[PDB]
């Protein structure tokens, strides 16, 4: 049986992004969604550097 | 001392159909169109029809939508049912007096406008297999759908119950097209409680005159004979014998039916030994344990099945059913007394007489009467053509159950349940 | 029958080819929201409607993710422009109406 | 005294908007009652008996 | 036209006579050829106590056995023979025996009934067989999972009381009864001052009169020194038993409040509110467009396959609420949805649903009253229950005077943030905690 | 379309001080945006269903 | 278009909840008093006062 | 069969109110509720202070 | 069952054989459906410990042989307690059984007693088989003797 | 139909404590996972007041 669908924490992760049905349509326009995220780690990830100086 | 006892008026129009109606003074009313459309009217192509047909009675009409008829009836606690015998189909719909105007024509437009849409019976087909597994949970509902099936080779011996098979395969068309040539004038009647004539008839010459259906017996059950044994683990085997006997309306129809309380037919005092029941003492004699046995009568238009229905343990069932037989061989072999019928005639008057006692039970005697004899016979006249059967007329019933060619169906273990020419 | 109901119907032949759907394949009713009531009329589509309309909006979504359309021939011609959703869509709105009518009384 | 289904015995299906589906015709059982040991479900895969749609004050 | 106003005062007057007995002998006259005559006895099991519990049922079975006059067979073959119909029932407070008959056998009618009230036989042999035949109508009635939950809901609604007993008995009692325990709850009971002789079609009330009075006279030529058969009020208590069973296929669950009896004018409005909850099956036709919104719902969503709601009295109490049967996985449900509902019409009844309930309730009633029978039993139990009998007219009244607002009135004074007396039998596990039932008794919002 | 353009114009005057002309095309900008949104579009909506016979 | 909810049966269901939504009121009105010890309402109120001579 | 089962006695659990069979609890349903609330809105006003 | 009973003949024969015995051969070699998770262990069990014995027995065995074979039977298969007779002997009854279906075609057997394998007559049965026909011996082919 | 068990977000709230079936059976060595819990929000809530300062 596949680890990647019954595992508690994988599921989430499955339908995240990997078995998650999708528009075959989609366009440009909705990448901002994962550069949104992205931009919110990034955020998170250099403003926390810089508490450790500021 | 309670009012006039009005009389009930009775009315054939030129096109066929029946009018009657009885001015009541009660509190609430009752109203039935009944028609000549029930199960033997099917056919090897359409069965279960009439079954669907039955279950359609609130889809949405020209008139009134789904929604508003079970709405609009309930407004007013009014009732919509409909009931099916072999041969008739019967939409019966009650309320209070002041509120027939709504009843009568969400009645008027299910049996006449019925638009059976696509979709709601696409929905509604699943009902077939719940409505269904809720009838046969009692044995004798299967018993004697086989016992018919056995029986006749054609139309009486089609089910009551859609054959599984074909649920869900029942068409919009198959609906349509049974409506229009069998609920056409010429086949139904108009009946009423707390309703006047001069309505009915209004209603009637206004709604209900339709023709392009048929006419005739449509078939005319052709008896043959034979037998069907279902093995299945019921803790009793339930099983009936029969043979062919008198259509509804003839004379020997009656003898027939005194012979039913001769023999037994259904206890008459709570939790008693069924004394006056000679089947049942008949079996007593030679049978230990629990047991039931009456005789069976159901007559048709044009045929009619006689004989007895036995539930048994299976061990015994060769042992209840033959001491049956045996006894009604022996009224057929002449051993009746004339006050043995006597007693039976007062059972059958009594029954009769108490059996249209209620409304809801006088509607469907009149309504069944009109279709079947076009007429009403009060009473009285009943009363009096069942005093005509001589006690040799009951002999010669017997005679012709014992001689005929039998017909039988049986469900439960069957190890002993003996076949028929083991009898 | 007008030289002016001509313009309107001028207007609207117009609209239809600046709205565009046609280029896709697409019929007016292949572009409805989906609703409630849109659902449930989709539901009452016979079969070969229900696929029809299938293909039709497979077509689409298929031309619209390679950004292409179909050869001007193949555009759906308005006037053959078959308003196939409509009886249901207006026949469950209908009834939606009556039970809310009933809801107030 | 026709009404085939009344003149009990041949089987008679009733369908109802407010009450209840019926399959009411005749033969034995109630004799059987007594004689004991006729079980019954108690509402297994079905419905409800003696129906409503009668009450009082 | 004729109105269903009119209508009602068209119905004959019930005729009431008082013997020396005390035995009230009453009737309502109609055109009809046959008949329904019986007596209905003050007597159940409500009166009977822990070890003569059953006494009345096992009477029931011995009534029809033979008389003094009429032994064994006798009876029955009186009856049969003139083509009339005997039975008899039994519930925790009444007990009645009554005769369908052609009404021009009115007179021998009556002359068995009062032989079987009156002489009894009791042939000790008869009450060895009677013995193992109730034994196995236990059995039988061990199967109808209906029939069991609403024993439990009466045994742990009114758990300690006499109310809280069965009809039929324990199983021991059965087995213990004895002739003695019988004679002396029937001479006990079986008083005319707790008699009402009843009858409904083709007689005449004189006729009536004259046959009570001939048959019937001498029954309480001695009215008791210090037998005082009073029944003592029953508590009710906010309670829920469980009968686990995970191997029966669907479960029943039910669920009531305390009542508040027979004679309270307030049962006209519940009647009302129950009517606009009403029941269901699942073989009605007509699904989500019900009025119900419990059916509706129940029925689209397949929450259930039966349900019905009900008013059971008993003097000064009784039970308000509703059953059900349903899968193991909707029980919560179901139970949400039927007490949503109580609330809603304890805080928000509003007014049409309200003439709907009113209009079942009518249809109901008349309905009801249809037939020899039927009536006869109104009779002679409303002879015991409200002292008079009701005419139809004055039901009309009561419940034309009922709107919206003494719907919700009537329905928080019982059911609102009430105490219920729940009780469970089959695949139960989803069945709530009382606690939770409990806190559905009652919305946060209101 | 017109309200993008219209948010890089308020983008613009913002940029701008409390002057001239930018003041009078700011405050038209303005009223423009909730014009747009709150009557304009959902015409423009209206008006499209009429045209396709909706 | 909120016409759906215009008829008898919602004007009996507004004024039944009508009580209810007086009272939710009242709780809140007194609950924001009460928690913002409300200088102004609370002066009137004959006991409470913490901040006389 | 299933009459055999009797409730067991609770004498020994039941508020005072509600120890008479022949005494209808209506009576004490007021009193009872009310103590039992009277109990979680002092303490939530607790709470609240 | 349900595999089996995906052809027509399966289910005709069946109730041909139901129809044609009163007891014995009327048996179906596929299990009621109303026994259908009821037949139990002891069943099972005395059915093999009353037929499966040596008197009812044969071993075949190809590429092995008869001395190992009659070792492993001398050894191994010398049980006997079951029954013995034709336990019941088949009662021939005629009569028939008809199942509506909508199948799309219509399958039918119509059949009369003959005679036991074995007998003259069985051959002279089996003769009369191949003179009316019973089954192809050409793809595709008229029949033309059949 | 009830709204406490089909609406996405109560789900997840239903399953953490209301509805999830509990041992009735468990003692008070149990409650150490919501005071856990509870200290982690007031350990998270002053620490942050006191970085308004800190
Ligand atoms: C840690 C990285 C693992 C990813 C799990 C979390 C991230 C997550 O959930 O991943 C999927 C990728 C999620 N959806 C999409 O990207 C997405 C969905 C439809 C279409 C496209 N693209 C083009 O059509 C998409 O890109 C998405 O992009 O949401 C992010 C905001 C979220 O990120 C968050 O939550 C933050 C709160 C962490
Ligand atoms: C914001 C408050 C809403 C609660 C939702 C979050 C909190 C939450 O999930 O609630 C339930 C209450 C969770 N389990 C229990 O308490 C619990 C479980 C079995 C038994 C007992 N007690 C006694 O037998 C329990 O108390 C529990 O207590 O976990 C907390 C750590 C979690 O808290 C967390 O996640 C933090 C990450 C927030």
């Amino acid at each position: 049986t596949n680890i990647r669908k019954s595992h508690p924490l994988m599921k989430i992760v499955n339908n995240a992004f990997i078995d998650l049905p999708a528009p075959s349509n989609i366009s440009s326009w909705w990448n901002f969604g994962s550069l949104l995220g992205i931009c919110l780690i990034l955020q998170i990830l250099t403003g926390l550097f810089l508490a450790m100086h500021y | 001392v309670p009012p006039h006892p009005q009389d009930l008026e009775f009315t054939r129009l030129p096109n066929g159909l029946v009018i009657a109606s009885l001015e009541n003074y009660a509190p609430a009313s009752r109203i039935g169109l009944f028609i000549k459309a029930g199960s033997r009217y099917e056919n090897s192509n359409n069965l279960g029809t009439s079954h669907l047909l039955r279950l359609a009675s609130s889809l949405t009409t020209k008139g009134a939508s789904s929604f508003k008829i079970t709405r609009g009836i309930e407004a007013v606690g009014g009732k919509l049912s409909v009931t099916s015998t072999r041969e008739n189909m019967a939409y019966t719909v009650e309320c209070l007096r002041d509120d027939v105007d709504i009843l009568m024509e969400f009645l008027l437009n299910v049996t006449t406008a019925p638009e059976f849409r696509r979709w709601e019976v696409a929905a509604l087909q699943p009902q077939l297999r719940i409505d269904k597994a809720v009838a046969l949970q009692n044995p004798q509902a299967h018993v004697i759908e086989n016992l018919h099936a056995a029986a006749y080779r054609n139309a009486l011996a089609n089910s009551l119950y859609c054959p599984d098979y074909r649920i869900g395969k029942v068409t919009p068309v198959e609906l349509h097209d049974y409506v229009q040539n069998h609920f056409t004038s010429a086949r139904m009647a108009l009946i009423g409680l707390g309703v006047s004539h001069p309505v009915l008839k209004q209603v009637a010459e206004q709604f209900l005159n339709i023709r392009g259906g048929l006419g005739l017996s449509g078939a005319k059950a052709k008896y043959h004979g034979g037998e069907i044994r279902e093995q299945n683990g019921d803790s009793l085997v339930h099983a009936a014998l029969v043979a062919e006997s008198a259509a509804i309306g003839s004379a020997e129809a009656n003898a027939f039916s005194v012979l039913q309380h001769v023999l037994g037919a259904g206890p008459h005092v709570k939790r008693g030994s069924n004394a006056t029941s000679s089947l049942y003492q008949a079996v007593a004699k030679g049978v230990h344990q629990p047991f039931d046995v009456s005789a069976f009568n159901a007559s048709y238009s044009d045929s009619g099945l006689f004989g007895f229905y036995t539930i048994s343990q299976a061990a015994s069932a060769g042992d209840v059913i033959k001491a049956a037989y045996n006894q009604v061989k022996t009224i057929a072999q002449g051993n009746l007394s004339n006050p043995d019928v006597q007693a039976a005639k007062n059972k059958l008057k009594a029954g009769y007489l108490m059996s249209v006692e209620s409304s809801e039970g006088f509607l469907d005697e009149v309504g069944s009467q009109a279709l079947a004899a076009g007429s009403y016979t009060p009473p009285s006249t009943v009363l009096q053509q069942i005093d005509a059967v001589a006690d040799a007329d009951v002999i010669n019933a017997a005679k012709k159950f014992v001689s005929g060619r039998k017909s039988m169906a049986a469900s439960g273990n069957l190890g002993h349940t003996p076949f028929i020419d083991e009898l | 029958v007008s030289a002016s109901s001509r313009w309107l119907e001028g207007i609207r032949k117009w609209y239809y080819n600046a709205a565009g759907f046609n280029k896709l394949g697409l019929m007016r009713d292949d572009t409805i929201h989906e609703n409630d009531d849109v659902k449930e009329a989709i539901r009452r589509l016979p079969e070969n409607l229900y696929d029809d309309r299938v293909f039709r909006i497979k077509r689409a979504l298929d031309l619209s993710m390679r950004q292409q359309i179909l050869p001007k021939e193949q555009w759906t011609k308005y006037e053959e422009d078959k308003s196939y959703l409509e009886p249901y869509l207006k026949e469950v709105i209908r009834e939606r109406k009556e039970r809310e009518e009933w809801a107030k009384k | 005294m026709l009404s085939v289904a009344a003149r009990s015995g041949p089987f008679a299906p009733v369908l109802s908007a407010t009450s209840r589906g019926v399959a009411g015709a005749l033969r034995p059982l109630v004799q059987a009652a007594v004689p004991a040991t006729s079980e019954s479900p108690v509402l297994d895969l079905k419905r409800s008996v003696l129906c409503r749609e009668s009450l009082r004050g | 036209t004729a109105t269903y106003a009119q209508a009602l005062q068209s119905v004959p007057e019930t005729q009431v006579s008082q013997l020396d007995n005390g035995l009230r002998v009453a009737s309502e006259q109609s055109s009809q050829p046959t008949c329904t005559v019986g007596v209905w006895i003050d007597a159940g099991s409500r009166y009977e106590s822990e070890k003569n519990n059953g006494a009345g049922y096992f009477v029931e079975h011995l009534a029809f056995k033979g008389t003094k006059n009429r032994p064994g067979n006798a009876l029955e073959k009186e009856v049969e023979s003139m083509g009339a119909h005997l039975n008899a029932y039994s519930t925790r407070e009444h007990t009645a025996y009554y005769i369908k008959a052609l009404s021009k056998d009115l007179p021998k009618a009556v002359e068995l009934l009062a032989d079987i009230v009156q002489n009894c036989s009791l042939e000790d042999s008869q009450i060895e067989k009677e013995r193992d035949v109730i034994l196995q109508e236990l059995q039988e009635n061990d199967t109808s999972m209906r029939d069991v939950v609403f024993n439990y809901l009466h045994a742990t609604a009114f758990q300690g009381t006499p109310l809280a007993q069965s009809v039929e008995g324990p199983s021991e009692n059965v087995r213990k009864l004895s002739r003695a325990d019988l004679t002396e709850y029937l001479s006990r009971h079986y008083k005319a001052p707790r008699m009402v002789l009843a009858a409904a079609g083709g007689l005449e009330h004189r006729q009536l009169l004259d046959l009570a009075q001939k048959h019937f006279s001498g029954l309480s030529g001695t009215y008791d020194e210090d037998a005082v058969p009073t029944l003592s009020p029953c508590r009710f208590t906010g309670s829920q038993i469980c009968h686990r069973e995970d191997g029966l296929p669907l479960a029943h669950v039910a669920i009531a409040v305390e009542g508040p009896g027979w004679a309270h004018p307030d049962n006209v409005a519940l009647q009302v509110a129950n009517a606009i909850i009403g029941h269901y099956d699942c073989t009605y036709g007509g699904g989500a467009h019900l009025s119900s919104p419990l059916a509706s719902i129940a029925a689209t969503n397949k929450l259930c396959q039966s349900f019905q709601t009900f008013n059971i009295c008993y003097a000064d109490t009784g039970l308000l609420g509703a059953h059900f049967v349903c899968d193991h996985m909707s029980i919560d449900d179901m139970m949400f949805v039927l007490q949503g509902q109580w609330m809603r019409l304890c805080t928000s009844a509003t007014e049409s649903e309200v003439l709907r309930g009113k209009n079942l309730l009518r249809n109901a009633l008349v309905s009801h009253l249809d037939g020899t029978t039927p009536v006869c039993e109104d009779i002679g139990r409303s002879l015991l229950t409200y002292g008079r009998r009701i005419p139809l007219a004055e039901w009309e009244s009561r419940i034309a005077e009922v709107d919206a607002r003494v719907v919700r009135e009537v329905c928080s004074k019982y059911f609102y943030d009430q105490c219920p007396a729940v009780a469970g039998f089959g695949p139960i596990e989803q069945l709530p905690d009382y606690n939770r039932i409990r806190s559905g008794m009652f919305w946060l919002r209101f | 379309w017109a309200l993008v353009a219209d948010l890089l114009t308020l983008t613009w005057i913002g940029g701008q001080p409390v002057e001239h002309p930018y003041i009078t095309i700011g405050q038209l900008a303005s009223v423009l945006y909730f014009l747009l949104i709150l009557v304009l579009m959902p015409t423009a909506g209206t008006i499209e269903n009429k045209l396709l016979k909706w | 278009m909120l016409t759906r909810f215009l008829g008898p049966r919602y004007r009996q269901l507004a004024r039944n909840w009508v009580p209810t939504a007086q009272l939710w009121g009242a709780v809140g009105a007194v609950g924001l008093v009460w928690a913002t010890d409300w200088r102004l309402i609370l002066d009137w109120v004959p006991y409470i006062n913490g901040k006389f001579k | 069969s299933h009459t055999d089962i009797k409730v067991p006695d609770f004498s020994d659990y039941r508020r005072p109110e509600v120890l008479d069979s022949t005494k209808s609890s209506k009576e004490s349903s007021e009193a009872r509720k009310g103590f039992s609330y009277l109990v979680t809105a002092t303490t939530t006003v607790g709470v609240a202070y």
